[PDB]
RNA sequence: GUAGGGGAGCGUUCAGUCCGCGGAGAAGCCAUACCGGAAGGAGUGGUGGAGCCGACUGAAGUGCGGAUGCCGGCAUGAGU
RNA sequence: AAAGGUGAAAAGAACCCCGGGAGGGGAGUGAAAGAGAACCUGAAACCGUGGACUUACAAGCAGUCAUGGCACCUUAUGCGUGUUAUGGCGUGCCUAUUGAAGCAUGAGCCGGCGACUUAGACCUGACGUGCGAGCUUAAGUUGAAAAACGGAGGCGGAGC
């Protein structure tokens, strides 16, 4: 008995394929160049799940220094200032309290300050 | 965040990690960090003072995500289904 | 343990085989049986010799973009099978006592569910066939399951053609799959049987 | 509604102001070049402008035009001075593919390429 | 019955295939092949 | 984690068996944001105008991006 | 060499409109013309028309991640789908190699075809099954909608 490799090739052809949306060029419609970008796509895909995470904690950072600036302390002398004292340990999020509530993020740091000098 | 949602939030139904206890409505108590509760600012430790409570919604299954690997010039393509499992919790506490 | 229907009545004759049937064990027998059933058939021109080409054809430096001898090879569109049927057996010989032992636990299977005997098919009376099924219909024989007739005798079986009902079995030509086949098995005649 | 079959003997589906030159023996590309001109305005302003563009593809695309009026006028009953080009446009018919000897002993293949011209034509409406 | 008939549970293993694994490259890498007669007596 | 060894499975054609579906419509094709740990599977809609899923088991001409591969169609060079 | 296919049956389009024609639009036949005779299905490359969101100081393996804008809500109004601006990051695939994005090999694109098979009571091992100190037949004969008969022979059994 023959077996021909019917509607198999068209359907796997046709998954790929379909990942191909903003795709440029034959990216996105010649299968091999389609197949061929969606293997670099793996490699960009998985790196950067373990990337995205440095990349917001930079933010949180590049916040929280200017939060601290903004009073005349810097990053180091703050985060320093919640180390000394086990009462601060927000860390995460902090962030987010020096972008939209000032007045709060005043408080820690007077706080971080008194719990230094 | 890691396990936990303190802050100060008003009565709002947020997705984080399993709570193992499965069901509906168990009483879910945590310790704050800090909140603006009445407009009155207060740091940690101290905070311990107040509690939360959230009562758990439902035992939602993530959003489906595959994971894919790959590595040039050896061949090494890898392919796996993946959807890491929660739970709602309706924060209404003081 | 089966009683005669109509006639004599024993049952309590020949020993079953242990345990209360095997499933794997009937699965070697059928395998072997439909094995020994499969004719070889295999029309495919493997060979690039058996299909119509020449030897020669574009030279082997120079042309370019070629690099090809003859056009009857695998790779070409027209050419021979790699590796394709080629007319072969497939029927060997699966121990006796193991075709012995199979039916033997085939008939154990039928004699927990469905099984019937009969001496002697007086209620037949020539060709007529309806009086057949009028027959089965006093047996339990509704003609809503398979069933399998083994038993001499020509103008019994003469009286006897349909698909559901029941199926004709000459010279009690027993056969696992057969038995298996269909659902109520009737033995009949006590020649093979005790 | 119903489902499938009998929407299919209710309605016999028209196309109104539609015509179509099938297998004109010319590349399509030139015949777009042509009828890039009258992409959507006067059916009138249309003949005109055929009437003088130096191009060949010139006459199918005029023929057709005017069978295109020609229908909207007897089979779909429409006010001609009213008439514009909605929308026309020219596909790829089958290929001639013709042995055109080079040199030295190769040969080559000359394509000769055809058209399926299409016009359809419609009112205004304002 | 002949549907619930099941197998040996061990009997009759999978063939080996060699077309497609994501990184097979059958036999050796060099010197191995359209070739059987390389015996281990002489 | 390469050569390599070991294990569990997906998919395709044919075959037996069983449960069946089909003019109010099969297969095939087309779309899709759903499901599964992968191979994949399913719902709905569109097209179609006759046949075909699922389960279990047996057998293979059984899975393609490559071979200056084979056949065929259509592109680039250009309106040169 | 290649080349198959209207429909149940020709009733396979009388008549009218554009055109030299070809071609087409009506009308009618038929279940269907979304079967119209270079007529079953009608995939992909490839060409084109319409629409949405976009683009004319930036260096681009053509992605990926994150965010914003715009658009649409049939697995689907909040989970997302489409598209896009900007930021971060980012050396095609295979092969062959000590070492490849390599300015090393292959390849225009898509489709289809295309490569670890089969045979010999052969040899050796794993697994499974039937028998068990014994275990099995081969040719063939007789029967075939089924299979039984056939112990010439081979392996155990003592080695040196
Ligand atoms: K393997
Ligand atoms: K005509
Ligand atoms: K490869
Ligand atoms: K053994
Ligand atoms: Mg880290
Ligand atoms: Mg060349
Ligand atoms: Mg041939
Ligand atoms: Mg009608
Ligand atoms: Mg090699
Ligand atoms: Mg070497
Ligand atoms: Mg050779
Ligand atoms: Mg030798
Ligand atoms: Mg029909
Ligand atoms: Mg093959
Ligand atoms: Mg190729
Ligand atoms: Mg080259
Ligand atoms: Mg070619
Ligand atoms: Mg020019
Ligand atoms: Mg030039
Ligand atoms: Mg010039
Ligand atoms: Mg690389
Ligand atoms: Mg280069
Ligand atoms: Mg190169
Ligand atoms: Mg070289
Ligand atoms: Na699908
Ligand atoms: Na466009």
């Amino acid at each position: 008995p023959r077996a021909k490799t019917g509607i198999v090739r068209r359907r796997r052809h046709k998954k790929v394929l379909k990942r191909a949306k903003g795709f440029w060029g034959s990216r996105s419609k010649q299968y091999r160049n389609a197949f061929q970008t969606l293997l670099n796509a793996a490699t960009y895909e998985y790196r950067d799940r373990r990337n995205k995470k440095r990349d917001f904690r930079r933010l949180w950072i590049q916040r929280i220094n200017a939060g601290a600036r903004l009073h005349g302390m810097n990053y180091s002398t703050f985060i320093n200032g919640l180390k000394r004292a086990n009462i601060d340990l927000n860390r995460k999020v902090l962030a987010d309290i020096a972008a939209r509530e000032p007045e709060a993020f005043k408080a820690l740091v007077d706080a971080s300050r008194n719990a230094r000098q | 965040i890691q396990t936990g949602g303190k802050q100060y939030r008003v009565s709002e139904g947020d997705v984080i990690r399993v709570e193992s206890l499965q069901g509906e409505a168990g009483d879910k108590v945590e310790l704050k960090a800090l909140f603006v509760g009445g407009e009155q600012t207060v740091f940690g430790e101290d905070a311990g003072k107040y509690t939360v409570q959230a009562e758990v919604v439902e035992h939602g299954r993530g959003k489906k995500i595959y994971i894919r690997k790959y590595k040039s010039g050896v061949q090494y393509r890898r392919r796996t289904g993946h959807r890491q499992n929660f739970t709602a919790i309706k924060i209404l506490g003081i | 343990a089966q009683i005669n229907v109509i006639g004599q009545n024993g049952g309590r004759t020949i020993e079953l085989p242990l345990p209360e049937v095997n499933s794997g064990v009937l699965h070697e027998v059928v395998t072997w049986q439909l094995a020994s059933r499969r004719r070889g058939t295999a029309s495919t021109r493997t060979r690039a010799q058996v299909s119509k080409t020449g030897r020669k054809m574009y030279g082997q430096k120079g042309t370019g973009n070629a690099r090809h001898g003859d056009r009857s090879v695998p790779t070409f569109v027209g050419g021979g099978v790699a590796f394709g049927p080629k007319p072969r057996s497939y029927d060997y010989t699966l121990p006796r006592q193991v075709r012995q032992l199979g039916l033997a636990m085939a008939i154990a299977s039928r004699q927990e569910g469905g099984k019937l005997v009969a001496v002697d098919g007086f209620d037949i009376a020539d060709a007529k066939t309806k009086n057949f099924i009028s027959w089965a219909k006093q047996n339990g024989l509704d003609g809503t399951e398979k069933v399998l007739l083994v038993t001499d005798d020509e103008n019994t079986r003469r009286a006897a053609r349909n698909v559901s009902w029941v199926s004709v079995l000459p010279v009690a030509g027993v056969n696992v799959y057969d038995i298996l086949r269909h659902d109520r098995l009737v033995i009949d005649a006590a020649a093979l049987e005790i | 509604f119903r489902n499938k079959k009998q929407r299919k003997q209710q309605v016999k589906l028209r196309k109104p102001g539609f015509a179509v030159a099938k297998y004109v023996r010319m590349s399509p590309r030139k015949v777009r070049l042509v009828v890039d001109v009258i992409r959507g305005k006067s059916v009138q302003d249309a003949e005109d402008l055929l009437r003088f563009i130096p191009r060949s593809a010139s006459e199918p695309v005029a023929k057709v035009l005017n069978s295109a009026k020609a229908n909207a006028l007897h089979n779909d009953e429409m006010l001609e001075d009213r008439l514009f080009v909605k929308e026309a446009y020219v596909d790829a018919g089958p290929t001639l593919k013709r042995l055109i000897p080079r040199a030295r002993g190769s040969a080559n293949i000359i394509k000769k390429r055809t058209s399926h011209i299409t016009i359809i034509v419609a009112e205004k409406g304002n | 019955g002949s549907r619930k008939d099941r197998k040996r549970v061990g009997r009759g293993p999978g063939g080996t295939d060699k077309t497609a694994g994501r990184g097979h490259k059958g036999q050796k890498s060099r010197s191995g092949a359209g070739k059987g007669a390389f015996f281990e007596g002489g």
